């Protein structure tokens, strides 16, 4: 009746910007990065999964604007495709 | 928010997937902490549509949204502890936290923080808080964490010469 699992499984966090620098926040339209994420999350959501939408979003801050910020993926444990089928 | 029919993934990296629960019986669940005023440090305008837009994305996205807003750290881990709790994981397909406050080098911060009075929310916690252990209607089941916040002082930047 006892059996074993791994304590830490599953996860993936996505942060704003690297260690030790900032996040920029613009006053009447919210956060960069928050608007970013958003609108990867609506138009990838389905074509790809959380791993690869993720990654999108980071490439879309490469090249660096005035008021740079590189997000980043710590600590992710999926062990599977999170594919999100938006509609089922 | 763009939509269906494509087979194609289950047919790919498949039972490599996640199994998704079926869409007429699921209770789905997502938490956004978002704090805007503070004790001591500079209040964060534009705060709103960040929960707005993660709300709508969220809930567009099959999700049940709550939204706390203006914690301590404290408040932050026992709020948090009590989504661990909420019965509806168990019938749910996976979770998003997020946060979003001010920040430091080791983590989110609350609504009391200043130099000599500190508030702050490790990332370690989120994680200790919502695993298998303190939280097993979640395993085997994607957990995404989204943290908006500043990780320390520095600008984003090194110069280079062309
Ligand atoms: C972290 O402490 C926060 C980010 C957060 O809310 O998670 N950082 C800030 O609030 C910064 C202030 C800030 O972002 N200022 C925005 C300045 N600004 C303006 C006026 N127009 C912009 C367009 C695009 C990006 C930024 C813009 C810190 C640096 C105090």
């Amino acid at each position: 009746a006892i059996k074993k699992a791994h304590i830490e499984k599953d996860f993936i966090a996505f942060c704003s910007s690297t260690p030790d620098n900032v996040s920029w926040r613009h006053p009447t339209m919210g956060s960069v990065f928050i608007g970013r994420l958003i609108e990867h999350m609506q138009e990838y959501a389905c074509s790809c999964d959380v791993e690869e939408i993720f990654r999108k979003v980071r490439f879309s801050f490469e090249q660096p604007d005035g008021r740079a910020q590189m997000p980043t993926t710590e600590r992710v444990t999926l062990t599977r495709c999170f594919y999100l089928f938006p509609g089922h | 928010c763009s939509l269906e029919e494509a087979q194609r993934i289950w047919k790919q990296k498949s039972a490599e997937i996640y199994p998704i629960m079926d869409k007429s019986s699921r209770t789905r669940l997502a938490l956004i902490i978002c704090n805007e005023e503070f004790d001591s440090i500079p209040r964060r305008t534009g705060a709103e549509v960040d929960i707005t837009g993660m709300t709508m994305l969220l809930q567009n996205l099959g999700y049940s949204v709550d939204v706390k807003k203006n914690l301590t750290a404290s408040d932050m881990t026992t709020e948090l502890e009590a989504f661990a709790h909420r019965p509806e994981h168990k019938t749910s397909d996976s979770t998003f936290l997020v946060f979003m406050s001010h920040g430091i080098r080791e983590g989110i911060c609350g609504k009391k923080h200043s130099e000599q009075v500190p508030d702050i929310l490790q990332l370690n916690a989120i994680f200790n808080m919502l695993n298998t252990k303190n939280c097993p209607s979640l395993k085997d089941k994607p957990k995404v964490i989204i943290i908006q916040a500043c990780r320390g002082d520095s600008p984003g930047v090194v110069w280079f010469k062309d």
